[PDB]
């Protein structure tokens, strides 16, 4: 569950 | 946040709640906000750590929407709780006047990013200062009204307007107290603004045609909360990419910067 990847991403839900 | 409504779970997964941990009774108190940059760094305001610079006076809560005042009960997932490994206040910070109000915190152990926790984006070197007009939002667990002892248990959000600095600094407003590394956001008639407890928190923006939001500032100070012609003053993150990069590493910062995608 890295914290990298596209940022500013919301509702990861 | 004075004005605005509550937020919905997962609406702002980079929100971190900086708490003060009284050791003489295990109580945690939310005092500041913060921004999750990566698995191990959180961007916040410098003033927050006034008279509190021991890594053990703090506790960090991620993936939260509801925050309780002094509590001792552990936090159950997806909410996460963490310890401070480092406090890096900015080398040229100025206490009192609240200049270069920006700090970095290293977490330990690191947090796992999931449905309720992920990074935010910072500006690009190419960005320059926030140009108005624009649509921004601010979030936080601070006061709901000037003063009023209690903070907000439920994370709040509000839409605010960028104000030009020439206006923000004019006599009838802040009359000189503003600098180029700042950013003012709010309304001429007030009513909507950040407040104590929101400090360290983000000022996010984007254009109507744009996909993603971006942290263009960190809540810093202001004269009361939600007062006419006294907009909130924020720390513009753009001019600190510089410093951020020297602490967290180039690539780390690179990973929190949007590219040149479709418009
Ligand atoms: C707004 O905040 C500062 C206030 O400037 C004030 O002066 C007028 C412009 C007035 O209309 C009001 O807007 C406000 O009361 C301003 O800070 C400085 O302004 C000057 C230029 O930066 C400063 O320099 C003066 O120029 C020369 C430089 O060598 C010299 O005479 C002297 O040393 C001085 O530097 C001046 O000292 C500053 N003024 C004060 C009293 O703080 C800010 O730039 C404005 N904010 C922003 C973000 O630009
Ligand atoms: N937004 C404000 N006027 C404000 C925000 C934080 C704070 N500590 C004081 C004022």
């Amino acid at each position: 569950a890295t914290c990298d990847g596209p940022c500013g991403l919301r509702f990861r839900q | 946040v004075v004005g605005g409504m509550s937020a919905e779970p997962g609406a702002w997964p980079w929100m971190v709640s900086l708490q003060i941990f009284m050791y003489h009774n295990n109580r945690r108190y939310h005092t500041c906000g913060g921004i999750l940059l990566n698995s191990h760094w959180v961007l916040t305001a410098a003033h927050c750590f006034k008279n509190k610079k021991k890594v053990t006076d703090w506790r960090l809560i991620f993936g939260a929407n509801e925050v309780v005042w002094g509590s001792n009960k552990p936090v159950k997932p997806p909410l996460q709780e963490r310890f401070v490994e480092e406090i890096i206040i900015h080398e040229k910070y100025v206490s009192g006047l609240e200049i270069n109000d920006i700090a970095l915190i290293k977490i330990t152990p690191p947090v796992p990013c999931g449905p309720f926790i992920g990074p935010g984006c910072l500006p690009q070197f190419k960005a320059g200062p926030p140009r108005a007009p624009q649509t921004c939002w601010v979030t936080g667990w601070g006061y709901l009204k000037e003063k009023g002892p209690r903070t907000s248990p439920t994370l709040q959000e509000a839409r605010v307007a960028l104000i030009d600095l020439e206006l923000c600094n004019s006599t009838r407003w802040y009359n000189g107290r503003i600098r180029s590394t700042n950013v003012c956001a709010g309304y001429p008639r007030g009513k909507i603004d950040t407040c104590q407890g929101d400090s360290g928190g983000p000022l996010m923006c984007r254009d109507r045609a744009e996909n993603t939001f971006v942290v263009v500032g960190i809540t810093s100070w202001g004269v009361g909360c939600a007062r006419a012609k006294r907009p909130g003053v924020y720390t513009s993150t753009w001019p600190y990419l510089n410093w951020i990069a020297s602490k967290i590493g180039s690539n780390a910062l690179q990973m929190v910067q949007l590219g040149t995608p479709p418009r």
